[PDB]
RNA sequence: CAGAGUGUAGCUUAACACAAAGCACCCAACUUACACUUAGGAGAUUUCAACUUAACUUGACCGCUCUGACCA
């Protein structure tokens, strides 16, 4: 029932969401971040943390993307957040690593389609 | 356009794939030092070139005017690549003729 | 995308110098003639 | 708004731009990389294109001309008839360079001559008198040019 | 009538004399990176965050937690840098990485997080839920 | 004018006539590059004839077979001879002849008697009014003993400098010392005579250039000479 | 050889700790080529001590810069 931030139809990305998934791919690390519309961040899964480093070969591969995808899936499940939104660019959406990361959301139980706001 | 020209695709063995990635992962670094020895040798002369210019600047101003001056006799230049073996001083091939197709 | 099988062949120049070159035929040695 | 101190914050085209050499630098220089191996010709042309970008000098354009092939006739042994022996093809790779300083000229020339591959020929020349500059021009470039002369 | 700006212009620092000499963005991602790094920077004009973003008091948040544990960074770094060296040494681990078939134990990594980054993430999440604003004032 | 005397120098350089020896890593380059060829390339006309000849023979008018043409062409390989990369100079280490170290570059050095001691240095010449430093380099080539070569000249700016002071012997107020400027040049063709070879000039590479040059002089020299 | 200055892979007023980070840089795929994009690999706190976190505060040592010394 909470109103979503509609508008911004002339700029990218749009802001009609409650919780958004942001994935940052740097030269050495890939950062998966989930945050609210207003700016507050709820949970994060970065390869910099030592917890997953002991078990992953590299922090900049598809294996790393699957590693943090399942980590984020378990973190979102235990944080109470089930619905989210993902707004990627055409090239990263076509990247093979990203699609398998979306597969982690499906097997993890995270849905990337926020329910529509009930106006009436 | 003839399909009889097509060659069958030979299966690539798994162990052979291993040595492909191993040489690829070493090709990238091998070329990196190749660029690394390149990047230092251009700047090595570049700083040595400038200090010579500035030392000549204190030596004489008139020489500097004609030192940085463009030489119009330059750039008809031509350089051909090296050869597998040095040319034979005494070698006379038989007669022949050429033709051009356009 | 479409090209033939280029064998490792050699060319001998006018002065006798030799360079590497790819050719359609298995003629691994070649010395061009005096015009 | 014009009156408000934040006037002109949306100005964007002032960062966007609206051969005879100088007395210190060269106007236009072109290098020619001929070879009987197409792979070597383009590989070196790609090599010099990447290196010249590293040295931060402006590149005009790299294109291709119709490739010329030459055949070789060989005199038959104990005879006087020319017979087909081999057919060769020379491939020319050209990259146009403008804005190379006189001081850096010697360093640039020494690199491509030291890194010159097997069986390829390089040449440095001006190629300026034939610069007809007759290039097909796009629509927005025509509009500003036509407004300039109007 | 004109009024001088109250602060530096967004594009005043960029020289326009050598605009063609200056390197370009040449890609959408690089401009986007500069876009939202500069978006969060404070400005002297009216911004979206001024009216919509939540406002925090100038006073720093008071911490009533236990003093942070003290660890030896050099020794920890040495163990961590050698740990992945042997990990990268195994071909079998390297074979899985290149084949995109490697996996990690989710239960084991979660336990390590609870001791390394668990307290910080929980505090960060609890602040979002409004626990610190309602109770403890 | 100034107590620092000015001299113009030339560093004669001859590019290798043959390519450098290939690193065994680069052996794996061509081996795989050819390996990705026949795995991706289609049948050539040579292979098409070979397959047709083999197929017809199994079923059963070409006098010359594809295998036979390989034999005669391979037989012709044993007939001719290639130029020897390693020459007599390489075996003898003739640091004066052209046929030594064909794979790598070579730089000339000359003997000069300064301070009652011979010093291995590059050719030099005193600067004079009305003449460019490159003209001094051309004059330096002329002053060479019984020389006949043409040198390709690139640029005008100096390629380096070296300052040396007198050992408190000739050091005076009017003449404190001399500084020298090096200019790179390209050798197309030409050679010295046979009258003087050992006591006139020596040709070496960058690796062994330190044996003949002074440690201070070599340090300035190595900042613009390469080993590519 | 002496007297001053300096020290994170190339750069960075990156490093509160949870952690040695960002960019530049190299290879392969597309392209004549560049560039964009996809997929890869290479990296650093100069070394020893100081109640101890300590690249970070203090020493010694080591490595570079400048000036004198030596100088064909």
């Amino acid at each position: 029932v909470a109103r979503k931030e509609r508008g911004w139809r002339t700029v990218f990305p749009s802001r009609e969401f409650w919780h958004r998934l942001r994935v940052i791919r740097t030269q050495h690390h890939v950062e998966a971040l989930v945050e609210h519309q207003n700016g507050k961040v709820v949970v994060s899964a970065s390869t910099r943390e030592w917890a997953i480093k002991k078990h992953l070969y590299s922090t900049r591969n598809v294996v790393a993307c699957e590693s943090i995808g399942r980590v984020l899936a378990q973190r979102c499940l235990e944080a109470g957040i089930n619905f989210m939104v993902y707004q990627p660019t055409p090239w990263e959406a076509a990247s093979d690593s990203m699609k398998r990361l979306q597969s982690a959301m499906t097997e993890g139980g995270v849905v990337l389609r926020e329910p529509q706001r009930i106006y009436e | 356009l003839d399909k009889a020209r097509e060659r069958p695709q030979v299966e690539l063995t798994f162990e052979e794939t291993e040595r492909r990635a191993l040489l690829l992962k070493k090709w990238s670094l091998y070329k990196q030092q190749e660029r690394k020895m390149e990047r230092d040798t251009i700047r090595a002369m570049l700083e040595a070139q400038q200090e010579a210019l500035e030392e000549l600047q204190l030596e004489s101003p008139k020489l500097h005017a004609e030192a940085i001056k463009r030489d119009p006799n330059l750039f008809p230049f031509e350089k051909e690549g090296p050869h597998y073996t040095p040319p034979i001083p005494n070698y006379q091939p038989p007669e022949g003729r050429y033709n051009d197709i356009t | 995308q479409a090209y033939a099988r280029l064998y490792p062949v050699l060319l001998v120049k006018q002065d006798g110098s030799t360079i590497h070159i790819r050719y359609r035929e298995p003629r691994r040695m070649l010395a061009m003639p005096i015009d | 708004y014009k009156t408000k101190p934040t006037h002109g914050i949306g100005k964007y085209k002032h960062l966007i731009k609206a051969n005879l050499g100088t007395d210190y630098e060269y106007g236009v220089l072109n290098i020619h990389l001929t070879a009987y191996d197409m792979t070597l010709a383009e590989s070196y042309a790609q090599y010099v294109h990447n290196l010249c970008n590293s040295l931060s000098i402006k590149v005009e354009e790299s294109y291709a001309m119709p490739t010329k092939t030459i055949e070789v006739l060989q005199l038959q042994d104990q005879g006087s008839k020319m017979l087909l022996d081999s057919v060769l093809t020379t491939h020319e790779r050209v990259v146009q360079i403008s804005g190379l300083s006189a001081t850096f000229a010697e360093i640039f020339l020494e690199i491509i001559q030291s890194s010159l591959p097997e069986g390829v020929r390089l040449s440095v020349k001006e190629h300026t008198e034939e610069d007809f500059k007759g290039r097909f021009k796009a629509r927005p470039e025509l509009e500003e040019l036509l407004a300039k002369l109007k | 009538r004109r009024t001088p700006p109250l602060g530096p212009m967004p594009n005043s620092d960029i020289d326009l004399s050598n605009l063609e000499r200056l390197e370009k963005y040449r890609s959408f991602d690089r401009y986007r990176r500069r876009a939202e790094q500069e978006a969060q920077a404070p400005h002297w004009w009216r911004t979206y965050r001024e009216y919509f973003g939540e406002k925090t008091d100038p006073k720093e948040k008071i911490d009533i937690g236990l003093p942070p544990p003290k660890v030896s960074r050099t020794q920890q770094l040495l163990e961590r840098k050698q740990a992945i060296q042997e990990l990268r040494a195994n071909v079998e681990e390297e074979r899985a990485a290149r084949l995109r078939t490697a996996s990690v134990p989710l239960d084991a990594v979660r336990a390590e997080w609870e001791r390394t980054c668990g307290p910080y993430h929980k505090q960060r999440l609890a602040e979002y839920y409004g626990l610190y604003r309602d109770l403890f004032h | 004018g100034s107590p620092w005397r000015l001299l113009g120098a030339l560093c004669l350089q001859r590019p290798p006539v043959v390519s450098k020896p290939l690193t065994p890593l680069q052996e794996e380059m061509a081996s795989l590059l050819q390996q990705i060829e026949i795995e991706r390339s289609l049948y050539s006309d040579h292979e098409l004839r070979a397959l047709d000849e083999n197929q017809r023979l199994a079923k059963k008018q070409d006098i010359l077979l594809a295998q036979d043409l390989e034999d005669m062409w391979e037989q012709k390989f044993l007939q001719f001879k290639l130029g020897a990369r390693i020459t007599e100079a390489d075996e003898k280490n003739d640091r004066t002849s052209l046929n030594r170290k064909l794979d790598r570059n070579l730089v000339l050095l000359v003997r000069e008697k300064f301070g009652d001691q011979d010093v291995w240095i590059l050719p030099q010449a005193e600067w004079q009014p009305g003449e460019t430093l490159r003209g001094t380099a051309e004059r330096t080539l002329a002053t060479l003993s019984e020389n006949n070569m043409e040198a390709k000249f690139l640029g005008n700016a100096p390629c380096g400098h070296y300052t040396f002071k007198f050992p408190q012997a000739m050091r005076t107020e009017s003449n404190l010392g001399a500084k020298v400027f090096f200019f790179k040049a390209l050798l197309l063709t030409g050679d010295f005579s046979q009258a003087g070879n050992k006591g006139h000039h020596v040709w070496v590479t960058k690796d062994e250039l330190g044996d003949y040059l002074k440690p201070k002089y070599l340090a300035q020299v190595r900042r613009f000479v390469s080993d590519l």
